[PDB]
Order: structure tokens, then C-alpha cells, then sequence
């Protein structure tokens, strides 16, 4: 969040925060009321931003759901549409916070690392939350889906 | 007056392929001026600070300090 | 016994804002615009 | 190192479930609460100079601890209990601002009772100044956020002890 | 300035602006006719604010303007006078800029060893800025009373 | 560093002035071009990577900078090459959002002449890439942006050479 | 680092020969002066911040230079002018108790004029304050002490000019 | 001003100004506070003033804004209703002043040969400044209505 | 002619706009002086006569002005002397009252210089002569009164030279 | 060296085009200036004496610079400082003629700043005696041409700052 | 003249005379007859130019006809006179070539020198010619008077 990045640059200098610095806690405030209502929508279509956003990326690349693919057979399948809820949920998290540092917490550091130890490609999860990207847009106010674009933007490249 | 103390360093901002046990967990003689700074250096890295004691010098002493 | 990095000399930038073209088009519009005629005022005529 | 937003989706991140209603709540609650908070912050940072001078001379001054051979005689050690009450202040108003106490575990307490008695410091006299801290700033802040840094106030008093 | 600040917390970051950063900036440009009519009225009664505040900080502090005081002597105390004019027009500026920058950079940063050179106390330096604050906050509707008291609280604060 | 409205403040405090009203109208000037500012930044910080991947295409590739013993031969020193096409763009919208080239003079071409002389990077070539940056990065912010951004770019180009 | 019994032998221990009677000459020389080199370094230390304070108000203040645009204007600049002070007079006493200016040309004046003409400092306005610091110091330690001091602080004046 | 008529006079006569003409001078000083409130609030209301004025004298002559009219159509009687402005702001001039000397040299020397030529109807205009000094009575205090309406009262029979 | 009144609604009539809060101080500083004014215009009226005798007895009498072939040496001439004096005296004790120097440029000051000049009276005399009128002026009507009155001589004086 | 022409044809020679519609409204506004800035030369060439006489009263006489150890004092650099202001004054007419400042970057402030330190002359005290002549010279050439020779005597005014 | 210096400089850098040159040859061959007519009026008046300014200048100047001064007895004040009377002369001439340089050739190089054996005053000389100039401008029509007025400009600056 914006208000512990504002107290972990107070803290580095050791003032208290300056009156521009509680300025921006202040718009903060006042933007939560937007910020939960953009999450709110989210969690409330969380189940049809993941389904068809899933069949989008594996019809985009059918290799992963092919023979040989990571995720081939309807158990693994299942499992990578799960990850695509984690991720969902994630954004949801960066959204209301205002920030990225929880995204990045629960499920960037290290992304390569985890899903090469587990075979699964990269690019393709790029695909696929592109894809939850893309729906989401359409459940969203065009002038709201530009600030959740910003943390699927940020995820993906994380991704690569 | 050093100060004998024992933390951890677990840090999130990368994985380390080299070595890092001995960074992560560690006992130290820090000194009686540098304490200060180094505690809220280490308690900002997030670390949990284990144990301290006063290898050095005596718990209270009015002068003739280290 | 030289300094290599005596220390780091401040700059007087060459290129004077307020002639960039950004503010140069704002300064123009608001000069402008405040000599042209007001909207939402019952008097206009009188002022110079 | 966490606010009350980051502690709500930690929360439902353990769990493992999506953000609740109730978790909305919550975070409403303290959007709501947060413009109070910020106004009590620039009133604690004007005055933190003077909150610390009137709780000393309140609690500590013209008593044996500040008498000869009472843990605060001597320049050196006065000024060391001195600042120490201002980082109390300054971290007190920035676990207020965040609407969370894990700063407070994560950057004070911690080692902060080990290395008071490792010293011999009195923990309990800090304790009762900090009280006496926690009254000046209710006075400067106001009775709603006074609450509000009473029960940080109290979360370090009850770290100490 | 608020985007001088961003830009250098971005720099050390090493990103291109992050579009919370923008949108504060945005917000900043939109209060700026605000902020502009604040440091107005500030300096047209430049003259009212020093000379009120100046006389209540000396019936406050009797000792500085007595003799074996700093100000003692119609010069000295009008040298004084000078300062809290120079204090004021620190605070207008950083009202137009947005951040303390400005008034930090411009004085009150060496102000301790400054004044300590001089012989001042600069407690005292402190309450005559606050009886500017008290003066200018009557000249101000309570909206931007609060807006210019924020940097006059900055200013106290440094001093104490 | 310093801004449009941090350069007029400083100029009025060199002269010893509160702010003027023509110092006011410069403030304002600004502040009414600060909207225009953040969008153009919100475009480029977009394209930022293919801004750098045309204007890379368009001169340096294909030639002999990049092939043997050509300074961007080598993938080492091709990864410094567009590392520093980002590092321009980059601060090249830093000072168009600020109104102010202070930021390319104080950070980007401070000794940044001695550098590439040292190094063997030719200055011309990196002039020729930066100029391609500036076409590209003007058409993508448009016609009013992009001649607020080729300053900026032209500054630097000027710095180099 | 160099003082008079440093120099003398060192000079001594060049031609390689043991201290012959004029040498032992030089050393009684230093030894008689020493106990007034002690005291008026004895006096000056009391009296340091006292000693820069008259001479900045004798020079330095009310002038266009403190006044704004004058580089002694900002409250930095001021604390950095002061600061410089005190380092001209702490070098002065260590070359008036070794009884040699090695340590100015070492410590002070090797790279000063060079640094002062990047920072925009006026060196004949620092030359002017030292002489005030001079006056003011000589006053204090007295008439032949003060031809000591006079000799170092014109040393330090020379290498600025 | 006042001075200024008994300057005048005095220098025709080639005599010290006189010791009655000195007297009203004082007079006049005297009255400078309360000249100044009373422009003050005619200042303050101008606007609501000059707007019922004009819409009286338009009931009072319904021909000056018909077709045909002068001021027929909405730019000529706004037009109009500048030129009532200008002969308010005369009259607070010279309600400050004391004297007829402001308004006689600006609106009351030539102007009949000036609405002759342009066409606007004098006597219509006379019954405009009347409706004013209504509306300044309605306005004012009454001893402040008794001076101000004797400044209107020269204005319209300037008019005249 | 003009006032201080009148001039601060002439400047407000080129402005177009009704009264403002400066043109309201501007009239109330008039207001404020009156007083002072009118005292001193009858001090001036009763002692006119003799400031012109004080005047000149201070500057050109017993001089070879009145001396033969001095300007000022015939019964005529002498009285024409007096008589300008006087209409210099007048117009500035009106000007003085009015407080703008509208009269004296109109009338007293209109090419007074250039007749003067063909005549062949000195200008310098005369300068000579109103600034000792001005001192006995000073004087008579006293320390605030003789401020005023020194401003509006002043322009008399440099005028006819 | 430049004039107004010579600025324009040598800009749309750099961007290889023909006189455009903007660069031919540039060259018409200097045409219609021109007369105006004739008259005005011939003015202060003829005061130009007068004009550095004046000025160099009204702010550098009767003064500490001019008193013994101010830099102005001797009569060696009392006949610099008054062939400085002449220099600056025939420079300003000299751009005011042009309709170009490049004369006085080329000509005057290019090492300027760097020889007033090194000789010692205040670069504050020059910058306040050719304000006094930019008043001066105001006065003699008119409102209109005060105006042409200010924005030239400021330029100047920054260059030795 | 105009003719001589065009073809000095032309004769210099070894070129017939340039097209633009031929046409302000033949321009001020034309307007001969206004700079005739000027010449005409200023020796037409020669009597009280000199007269007038010369008293003008004594005015102005009282130190250089006062005892042990330069002027002092009717002598030596006709030969200041005559001075003048010569520099007006040379003004004619000037205005009839079209060019300063018969002026500067005659009666501006080495003034200081002559005037400083003779003990006159180099700067009271110039302010002499000031006034002659000042008389001019009532004598001379205001498009003349600008003519002869450069003239004059720049023997008082060659003076000075
Ligand atoms: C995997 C089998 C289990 C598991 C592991 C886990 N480990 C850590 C953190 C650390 N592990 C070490 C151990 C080593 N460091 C070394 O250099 C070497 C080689 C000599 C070893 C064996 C250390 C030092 C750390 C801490 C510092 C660091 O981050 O490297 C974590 C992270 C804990 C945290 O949250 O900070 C985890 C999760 N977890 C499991 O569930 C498995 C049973
Ligand atoms: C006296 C020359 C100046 C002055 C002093 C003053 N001091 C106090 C209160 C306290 N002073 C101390 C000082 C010390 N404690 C130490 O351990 C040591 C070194 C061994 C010192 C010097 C302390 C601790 C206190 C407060 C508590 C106590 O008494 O122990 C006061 C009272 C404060 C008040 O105004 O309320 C004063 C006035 N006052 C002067 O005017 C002198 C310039
Ligand atoms: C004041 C209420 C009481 C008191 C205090 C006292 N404390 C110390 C020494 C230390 N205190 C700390 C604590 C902190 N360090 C930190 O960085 C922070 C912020 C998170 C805290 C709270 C530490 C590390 C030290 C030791 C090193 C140091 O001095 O900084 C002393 C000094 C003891 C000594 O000099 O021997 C004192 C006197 N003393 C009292 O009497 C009060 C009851
Ligand atoms: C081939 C297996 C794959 C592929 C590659 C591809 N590369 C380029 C262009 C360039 N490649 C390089 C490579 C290097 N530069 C170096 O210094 C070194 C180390 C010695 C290497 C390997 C460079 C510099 C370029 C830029 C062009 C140039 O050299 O001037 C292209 C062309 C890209 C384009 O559209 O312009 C391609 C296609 N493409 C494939 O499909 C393979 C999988
Ligand atoms: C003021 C309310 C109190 C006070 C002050 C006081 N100050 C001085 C002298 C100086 N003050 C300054 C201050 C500044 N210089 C800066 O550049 C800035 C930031 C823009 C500031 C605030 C300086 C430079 C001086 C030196 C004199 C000078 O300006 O040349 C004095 C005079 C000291 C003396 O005795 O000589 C005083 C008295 N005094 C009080 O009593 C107040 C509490
Ligand atoms: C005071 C008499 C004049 C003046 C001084 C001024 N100095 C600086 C900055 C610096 N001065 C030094 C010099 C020294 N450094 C040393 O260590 C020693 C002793 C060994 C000396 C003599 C240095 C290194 C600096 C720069 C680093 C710093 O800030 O300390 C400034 C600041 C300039 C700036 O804006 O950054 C000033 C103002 N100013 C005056 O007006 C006097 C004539
Ligand atoms: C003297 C016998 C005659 C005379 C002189 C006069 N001089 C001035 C003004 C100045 N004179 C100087 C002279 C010097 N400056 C120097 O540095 C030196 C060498 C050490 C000399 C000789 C200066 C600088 C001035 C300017 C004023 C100042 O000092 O600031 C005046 C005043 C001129 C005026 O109107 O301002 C006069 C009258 N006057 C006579 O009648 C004598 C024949
Ligand atoms: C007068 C306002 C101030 C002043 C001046 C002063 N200047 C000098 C010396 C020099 N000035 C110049 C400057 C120029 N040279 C140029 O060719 C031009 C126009 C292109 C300029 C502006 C130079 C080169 C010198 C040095 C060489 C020389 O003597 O001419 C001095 C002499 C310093 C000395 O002692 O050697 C002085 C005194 N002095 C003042 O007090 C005023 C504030
Ligand atoms: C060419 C024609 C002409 C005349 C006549 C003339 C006279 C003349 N008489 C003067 C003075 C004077 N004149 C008198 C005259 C008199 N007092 C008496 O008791 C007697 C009754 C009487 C003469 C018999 C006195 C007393 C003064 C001096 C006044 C003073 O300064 O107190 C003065 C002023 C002092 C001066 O000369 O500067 C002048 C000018 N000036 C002229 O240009
Ligand atoms: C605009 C107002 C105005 C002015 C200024 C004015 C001046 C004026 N002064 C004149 C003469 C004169 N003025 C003086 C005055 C003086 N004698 C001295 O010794 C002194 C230096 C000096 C003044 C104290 C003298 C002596 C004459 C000539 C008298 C004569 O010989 O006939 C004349 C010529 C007619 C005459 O002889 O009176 C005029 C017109 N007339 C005006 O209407």
C-alpha cells in the first residue's frame, strides 16, 4: 500500500511524514471507495472471468492441453484454471491496495523458478492471463478497467 | 561496550543460488554506538532480533565506560 | 595530491522555459483569452 | 511493516479465500477513519518536541531516577532516554497512520525488551512516561484520535512490559 | 513540487512514472488555481501577518526583545522581523509548489547551526512562525487555512 | 533537479520577491499544461520498448556498429546500447512531465560526453538513434507533445555532440 | 605532517649527520617559544564559536552577500560559510602549535581554490572573513601570539588567492 | 473634489484659499469616512442596483427596448445598460469626491451633443439615473440616501 | 488641476472600474493628512509676507544680485523679484493642499523656465532663493507640514531649473 | 553575431525550407520595430557619456566600493569600471539595433563572469550599476525604447550572474 | 558626403559600385533640394541660434562666464560665441554633403585636445551645442528637425 511505502521513506529519514507524503495518504482515502467497487466486480464475476478466459488460452496454444502438453488431461487442467484464480485474486488484492508490493509477495518472486521446477511454460501463462485480462476489460467501465489493466499489465511482464 | 547479539535476515527481494546461511543467521559484537544504527537497520531488513547481551562493559557504569 | 571529483558544479540551464512549446501555448491562451470577452458576467462592455 | 489494507488481504490470503464482504468492510471502515488520521498526524509532528518535554517533566523529572545514580543521571543517558521517547513518538504515529500495530511488533519491540534489560532500564518508569506521552497527545489530537493512539500507546507499553 | 518529488522517487526506482504517480500529478495541476489564490492573499497581507504575529511572539517571549536578549534594540528586532518575513515568503512558495522542497531547500535546513552562529533561540524562532500561522489562518477560510497550515507546521516543527 | 513551477519560485526567491503576478501566470501557464504532460507520459511509458526497438531497427541495425568490432557487436555491449535508448527516453519524459530540461543537464549529460569517449561508443550514432527515437516517440504523443518532447531529445543530442 | 623539531631533524637526517649546534639552535628556538604557542591555542579553543561569530558579523553580514542572491543566503549555504570558518581556524591553531604551515598546504589549501571556484564561492569574501578571524584572534591571544596566528592565516589567505 | 472647486475659485480670485473655503475643506475631511462607506456599499450592490434600475426605466418607457427603439434588441440594451453602469461609477466617484467636479468633466459636459449623435433618447436616459437614485435610497441608510440622491439629483439634472 | 482625491478617480475612471480596496487607501491617506494640510495653509497665509522677507534676506539680499547690475538691483526689479516669489509661494501652498503637482505644472510651471531665460534672470538664483523659502516654510508650518510642503516646492524648483 | 533577420533566414536554412508564413511575420514585426530602434540608437549614442555619468552616481559613488579598499578605488580601476559600463551600454544598443541578443553572448558574456572573479570586481555591484543605466537610459530613449534596451541590459544582468 | 563614402568603401574592397549603392547616390542627388532648403533656413537664422543658445548656455553653465572662468569679460565671451557660431556652420555644411564626415573633418578631431590648451570646458562646449540643437527644433519643421538633429547629435557626442 501507498500508506507503508509513504512510512518506509519517513522511516529511512527518520522525520516524521511531510505534509505532501500525508497528502497522498489523504487521495488514497478517498479513491478506497472507487478502488473496492472496481474489486467488488471482480470477485463477484471471479468464476466467468476464469472459465472462458482458460478456454481462450488454450484454444490459443493447444499444445498445453495437447498430448505432452503441461497440462494435459482434465486433472491438470484443472489445476493451471486454479492458478488463473490465484492470479485473479491477486490483482483484486494489488487493486484495493493501490499498489503492487502485495501482488508481487504472494506470487511473482521467483515465478520462473516455480514454474519451471513444475515444466509449466511462462509464455503460455502470459496467454493466459491476458485472457482474464481481456474479459475482465469487458466487465469493467472502460475509465475503471484502466486501473485494473495496470496490474494485469505488471503481472504479465513479471511473468515473462 | 559491544554489544553481543544474535538475528536472522530472511529477505524476500531475491533467492539466493549462493550461500546465504551464514548472512541469514548470525551472532555479532556490535558496539555500544553502533547498536542504535544497526538495530533499526536490521529491525527495518524485518529480521527477528533472537537475543542480546552485553558482552562488554557492565550494565550501568556513570564514566569510565569502554 | 588532485581531487578527481572536486565537487559537483551546479548548471545554469541555456534553454529558458516559458519559450518551450507547451508553456508557450498556454501562455499564449491565457494572455488571450483574458483580453477576449468573459463568459458568465453581466458586465463586459465597461471593462478596458 | 504492513497497514490495515495490506493486514486485511494478508488475512484472506491465509485463508486462501477471495476478498469478503466483510473484508470490505473493514477496509471501509478505516477509509473512512483515515482522513482524522492523517490531520492527527501533522498536529503529533509539529508539536513532538513539546509532547516529549511536557511528559518527562510530567513523569520523570525531580525524581531519583534522574537523581545521581538512577539509570538517567548524566547528560549522555538523559539524552539517550530522550530520544528513545521521540522514536517511541514518531513510530507511535506511524503505526497510527498505517491503522496497523506490525510496525510496532516489527520495527520496536522486537529485541526492545532484551536489549532494555540487557542495559538494566527501567521498563517500568518508561512504561508509566509513555502513559504520561499518551495523555499529552490525546489533549493535542483530540478525544477520536486520541482513542486511536491510546491503543498503539498501549501496545508499546504493553511490549515493554 | 509534487512533480519533482515523483520524478525523483521514481528515478531511484529506475521507472517510468507509475500511473498512481500520474494521477497525483493530475490532481496536484487541477488544485493548482487553489493553491495560486492561497499564496495571494498571503502576500497581499504580507505586511498585516508580520507585524501582528511578530508583536504577539514578543509578548509571548519578553526576553528575547529585553535587553541581554538576541532582538533587544529597534534594528535587531527589525532584523528579526525580516526573518519571519523571509519564513512567509518560504511557506507561499512551498503552498505553490505542493512539497516542502522549496521551503526546505530555500532555509531551514542548516537552521539549527545558522542560528546557533547568530545566537538565537530558535524555540523562539518557532513561536513567531506559529503567530504567522495563527494570523494567516484568520486571514483564510478554514479550507485553506488547513492547506497553509500544513507547511507552517513543517516549519515549526524543523525549528523546535 | 527542478521543475517548471520549482524554477519559477526559484527565480523569484533569487531576486528576493513573493511570487509576482507575472510569476503567477508562469504557475499557471503550467499548471494548465501539467493535464497535457501526464497523458503524453501515460502514452510513451507504454511504447517505451517499442519506441527503443524502432529506432534501433531504423539506424543502428543492419550496419557495421552491430556487427564484428562494430562497439554494438557482441550481445553485451548490444544490451548496453538499448539500455541506454531506455535510460534516454526515460529521462527524456522525466523532464517533459516537469517542463524543465534541469533534469537531462543536472543527471543525463552530466560527463556523459567522457563516458562514450572513453568507452569508443560513437556519439554520432547514438545522436542518429536518438533521433530516430524522437520521431517515433512524437508520432506516438502527437504533434504538440512530440515538439515538447524533441526539445528534450534535441537537448541531449546536443549534450552528446 | 610536519612541525619545527619534525622539520629540523628530518632536515638534518637527510645529510645523514647527527644534530649539530645550530640544529640544537632551532630546537631551543621552538622550545622557547612553545609555552606561548600552548596558551594562545589554550585561549582560542575557548573562545572558537565566539571568534567566528564576530568576524562573519564583522565582514560577512549585512551584506549583499547574505542577502538573497548573494551565495551566503540560504540557510545551508550560511551553516556551510560558518562551517568553512571553523576549519580555517582549527587548521590556523594546529599550525600555530606545530610551529609549521605543512598542515595548511597538506590538509587546507591543496585542491581549495579549485573547489571554490566549481562551488561559485568568492574567494576574496572567504580571504576578507579569515583576515576578520584573524583580527579577532590576534586580539584574544595577544600581540605576539597574534603575529603567530597573522602568519598562518595569511598562509591560508595566499593558497585561496 | 471639493478642494479642487475652491482651489479654483481661489485661483481666479488670485487670493489664499479663504478661511470658510479652508472650513469646508475640513468639513470634507471629516466626512471622508463616511463618503467612503456609503460608495462602499453602492459598489457592493452594483450590480442588483443598475439591474432594477434598468428593468424600471424600461417599464417606465417601454419604447426604448421595442422594436424601433434605441436599444432595441439584446446587445444595445446591454449597451444601455452600460451606459447607466458608467454614470453609477460617476456618481460613487464623485460621492467620494464631495463635489460635482468628477462627473461634471465625465458625462455631464457634451453629453447631449453625444446622445444626439448616436440617437439614444436623453430624457429616457434622465429617467434611468432616477430609477437609480430610487433604488441607491432603497439601498442606503437615510441621511446616506440624502447625500447620495443629491450627486444623483445634479447627474439628472445634468440630463436635463 | 487636479487633487489627491481627484487623481485617485482619474487613474480609477482610465481603469474602468469602480472603487477598489487600494483605491480606497490611496483616498483614505488623503483623508487621513487633511488636517495637517489645512493647519498649515493658514500658518502659510498669516506668515506669507514674511516668508518671502525671510527668504530672500537668507539668500539674495545683501548680495551683488542687489547690488547695481545684479538683476535685482532697481525698485522695479526688486518688486518683480517679490512678486514672482509670491506667485511661486501661492500655487505651491494651493498645491500643497491639493496634494498633486497638477497645479504647478499647469499654471506656476509653464514656460516659466524659457521666459526667465530671455529675460536673463538667473535660474540658478532663483532655485537658490525658493529652497531658503522652503526652509523658512518648513519651519513656520512645522516638521510634517514642512514634508509636504518641501515636495511641492520641489517641483517648482526643478521645473525652473 | 546575429540580427533579427539573420536569425530567421538562418533557422529555416537549418530545417532546409523556404521563409514560412510564421518566418515571414517574424521578419515583418522586426521591419515594423525597426524605425523605432534607429531613433532610439541615435539617442543614447549621443548621451552616452551622460548615461554611464548618471549611473555610475546614482549607485557607485559615495560608497564603500569606491572608498579605499573597495575594488573601485585607484583611479586605474575607477577608469576600468566607467569603460565596463561603456562597453555595456554600446553592447545593449548595439543588440537593440539587431533585434538579437547574440551579440552580447558572443561578444560580452562569454568569459565575463570568469575574469570579474578572477579581477575581483563584484559581479553584484556591476549588475546594480547597469540597472541604473537601464533606468537612465529608459528616460532618454522613451517607454517604448526603455523597454527594447531593458530586455537587453537584463540579459546582460544574467550573464554576470 | 554620402557619394564619397559609398565609393571609398567600394574603392577599398576593389568592386564598381554595387546596384544598391548607384540607387542611394542617385536618391540623395535627388533630395538635394530638402537638404538645400534646411542649409537655407539654418544660416537664414544663424544670428539668434547662436544668441539665444549661447545665453542659454551661460544660464545653464554660470561658472564659465564668472570670474577666473574661460568666459568672464565681453572678449572672451564673443569669441565662445564665435565657437559656436562655427560649430553651426559646420552643421550646414555636414547637412548639405549628407554625411558627417565634412564636419569630423573640420571642427571634431582633436576638440579635447585644442580646448584643453585653451582651459575651455569640453563638456560645457557640448552642452552649448545642446542648446543651439534645442533651438533648432522650434526653427525646423519635426520631419526637419529630425534631419538636423543627427547632425547635431553627433558633434555634442564627439564633444562629451
Ligand atoms: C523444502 C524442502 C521445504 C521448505 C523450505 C524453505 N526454506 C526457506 C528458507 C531458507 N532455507 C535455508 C537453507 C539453506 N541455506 C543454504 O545456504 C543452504 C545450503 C548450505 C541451505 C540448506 C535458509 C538459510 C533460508 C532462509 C534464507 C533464505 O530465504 O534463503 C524458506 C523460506 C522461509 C521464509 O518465508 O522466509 C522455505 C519455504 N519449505 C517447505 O515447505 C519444504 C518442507
Ligand atoms: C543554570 C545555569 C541554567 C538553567 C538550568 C535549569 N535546569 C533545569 C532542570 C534540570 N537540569 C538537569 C541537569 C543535569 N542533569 C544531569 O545529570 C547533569 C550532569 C551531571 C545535569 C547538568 C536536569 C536533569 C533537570 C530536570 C530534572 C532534575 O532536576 O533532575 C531547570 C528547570 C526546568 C524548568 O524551567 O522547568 C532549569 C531552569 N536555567 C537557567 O536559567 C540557566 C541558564
Ligand atoms: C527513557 C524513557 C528511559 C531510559 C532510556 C535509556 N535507553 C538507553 C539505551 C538504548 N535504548 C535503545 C532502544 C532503542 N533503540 C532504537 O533504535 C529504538 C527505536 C526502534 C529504541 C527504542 C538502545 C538500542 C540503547 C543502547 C544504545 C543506545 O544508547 O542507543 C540508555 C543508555 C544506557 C547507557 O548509556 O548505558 C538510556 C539511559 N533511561 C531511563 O532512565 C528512562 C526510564
Ligand atoms: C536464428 C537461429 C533465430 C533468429 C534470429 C534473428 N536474429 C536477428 C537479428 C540479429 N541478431 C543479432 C545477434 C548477435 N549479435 C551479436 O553481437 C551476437 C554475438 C556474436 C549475436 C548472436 C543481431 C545484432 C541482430 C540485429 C540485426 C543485425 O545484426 O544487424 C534477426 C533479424 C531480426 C529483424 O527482423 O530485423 C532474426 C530473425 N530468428 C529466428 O527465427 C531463429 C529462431
Ligand atoms: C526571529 C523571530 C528571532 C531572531 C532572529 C535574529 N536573526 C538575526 C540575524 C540573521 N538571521 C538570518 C536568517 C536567515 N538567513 C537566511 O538565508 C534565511 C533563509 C532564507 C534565514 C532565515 C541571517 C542571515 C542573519 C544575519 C544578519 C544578516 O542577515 O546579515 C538577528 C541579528 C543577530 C545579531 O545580533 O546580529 C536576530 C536578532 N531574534 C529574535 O529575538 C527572534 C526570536
Ligand atoms: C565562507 C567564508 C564563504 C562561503 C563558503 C561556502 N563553502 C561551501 C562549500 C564547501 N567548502 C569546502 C571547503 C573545505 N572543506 C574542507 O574539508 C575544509 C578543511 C579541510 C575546507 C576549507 C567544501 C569541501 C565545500 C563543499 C562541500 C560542502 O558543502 O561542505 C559552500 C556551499 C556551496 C554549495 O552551495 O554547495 C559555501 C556557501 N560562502 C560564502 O559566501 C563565504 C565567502
Ligand atoms: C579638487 C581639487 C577638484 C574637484 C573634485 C571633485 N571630485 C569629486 C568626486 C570624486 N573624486 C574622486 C577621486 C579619486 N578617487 C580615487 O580613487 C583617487 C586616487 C586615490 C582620486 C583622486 C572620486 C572617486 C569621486 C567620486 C565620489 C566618490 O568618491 O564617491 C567631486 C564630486 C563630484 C560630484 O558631483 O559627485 C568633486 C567636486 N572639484 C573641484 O571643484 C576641484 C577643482
Ligand atoms: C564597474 C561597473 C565595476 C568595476 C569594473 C572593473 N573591471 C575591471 C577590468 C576588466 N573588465 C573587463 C571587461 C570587459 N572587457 C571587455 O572587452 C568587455 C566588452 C567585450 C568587457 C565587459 C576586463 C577584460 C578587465 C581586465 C582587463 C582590464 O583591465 O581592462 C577592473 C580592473 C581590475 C584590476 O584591478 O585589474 C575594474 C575595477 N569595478 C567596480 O568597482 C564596479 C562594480
Ligand atoms: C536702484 C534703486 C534701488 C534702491 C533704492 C534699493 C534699495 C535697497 N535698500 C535696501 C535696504 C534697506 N533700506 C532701508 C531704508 C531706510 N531705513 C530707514 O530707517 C530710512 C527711513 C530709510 C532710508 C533713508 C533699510 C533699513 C534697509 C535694510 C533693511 C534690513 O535688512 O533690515 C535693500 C536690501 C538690502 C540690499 O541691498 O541687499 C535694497 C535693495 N535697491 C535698489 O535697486
Ligand atoms: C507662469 C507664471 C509666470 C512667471 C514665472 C512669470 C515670470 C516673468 N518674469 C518676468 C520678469 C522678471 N522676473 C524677475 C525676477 C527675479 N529677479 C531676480 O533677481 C530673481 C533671480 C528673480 C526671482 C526671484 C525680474 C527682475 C524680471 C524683469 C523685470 C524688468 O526688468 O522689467 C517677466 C517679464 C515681464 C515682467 O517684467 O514682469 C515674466 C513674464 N510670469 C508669469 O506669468
Amino acid at each position: 500500500s501507498v500508506v507503508t511505502k509513504s512510512i518506509v521513506n519517513a522511516d529511512a529519514e527518520a522525520r516524521y511524514l511531510s505534509p505532501g507524503e500525508l497528502d497522498r495518504i489523504k487521495n488514497f482515502v478517498s479513491t478506497g471507495e472507487r478502488r473496492l467497487r472496481i474489486a467488488q466486480t471482480l470477485t463477484e464475476n471471479r468464476e466467468r472471468i476464469v472459465k472462458q478466459a482458460g478456454d481462450q488460452l488454450f484454444q490459443k496454444r493447444p499444445d498445453v492441453v495437447s498430448p505432452g502438453g503441461n497440462a494435459y488431461g482434465e486433472e491438470m487442467t484443472a489445476t493451471c484454471l486454479r492458478d488463473l484464480d490465484y492470479y485473479l485474486r491477486l490483482v483484486t488484492y494489488g487493486i484495493v491496495a493501490g499498489d503492487v508490493t502485495p501482488i508481487e509477495e504472494i506470487g511473482l518472486v521467483g515465478v520462473r523458478e516455480m514454474y519451471n521446477s513444475l515444466g509449466t511454460p511462462i509464455p503460455a501463462v502470459a496467454e493466459g492471463i491476458r485472457a482474464m485480462k481481456n474479459v475482465a476489460c469487458s466487465l469493467l467501465s472502460a475509465e475503471d478497467a484502466a486501473e485494473a489493466g495496470s496490474y494485469f499489465d505488471f503481472v504479465i511482464g513479471a511473468m515473462q | 561496550r559491544m554489544f553481543k547479539i544474535t538475528a536472522c535476515v530472511p529477505s524476500q527481494t531475491r533467492i539466493r543460488t549462493q550461500r546465504e546461511l551464514q548472512n541469514t543467521y548470525f551472532t555479532k559484537l556490535v558496539p555500544y554506538e553502533n547498536w542504535f544504527r544497526e538495530q533499526q537497520r536490521i529491525q527495518k531488513m524485518g529480521g527477528k532480533i533472537v537475543k542480546v547481551e552485553l558482552f562488554t562493559g557492565k550494565p550501568g557504569v556513570n564514566t569510565g565506560l569502554a | 595530491d588532485a581531487i578527481v571529483v572536486p565537487s559537483f558544479a551546479p548548471v545554469k540551464p541555456r534553454l529558458d522555459n516559458t519559450k518551450l512549446p507547451l508553456l508557450s501555448r498556454a501562455i499564449a491562451e491565457q494572455e488571450a483569452k483574458a483580453r477576449q470577452a468573459d463568459p458568465s458576467k453581466p458586465r463586459f462592455i465597461e471593462l478596458g | 511493516m504492513q497497514d490495515a489494507i495490506t493486514a486485511v488481504i494478508n488475512a484472506s490470503d491465509v485463508q486462501g479465500k477471495y476478498l469478503d464482504t466483510a473484508a470490505m468492510e473493514k477496509l471501509k471502515a478505516y477509509f473512512a477513519t483515515g482522513e482524522l488520521r492523517v490531520r492527527a498526524a501533522s498536529v503529533i509532528s509539529a508539536n513532538a518536541a513539546n509532547i516529549v518535554k511536557e511528559a518527562v517533566a510530567k513523569s520523570l523529572l525531580y525524581s531519583d531516577i534522574t537523581r545521581p545514580g538512577g539509570n538517567m543521571y548524566t547528560t549522555r543517558r538523559y539524552a539517550a532516554c530522550i530520544r528513545d521517547l521521540d522514536y517511541y513518538l514518531r513510530y507511535a504515529t506511524y503505526a497510527m497512520l498505517a491503522g496497523d500495530p506490525s510496525i510496532l511488533d516489527e520495527r520496536v519491540l522486537n529485541g526492545l525488551k532484551e536489549t532494555y534489560n540487557s542495559l538494566g532500564v527501567p521498563i517500568a518508569a518508561t512504561v508509566q512516561a509513555i502513559q504520561a506521552m499518551k495523555e499529552v497527545t490525546a489533549s493535542l489530537v483530540g478525544a477520536d484520535a486520541g482513542k486511536e493512539m491510546g491503543i498503539y500507546f498501549d501496545y508499546i507499553c504493553s511490549g515493554l512490559s
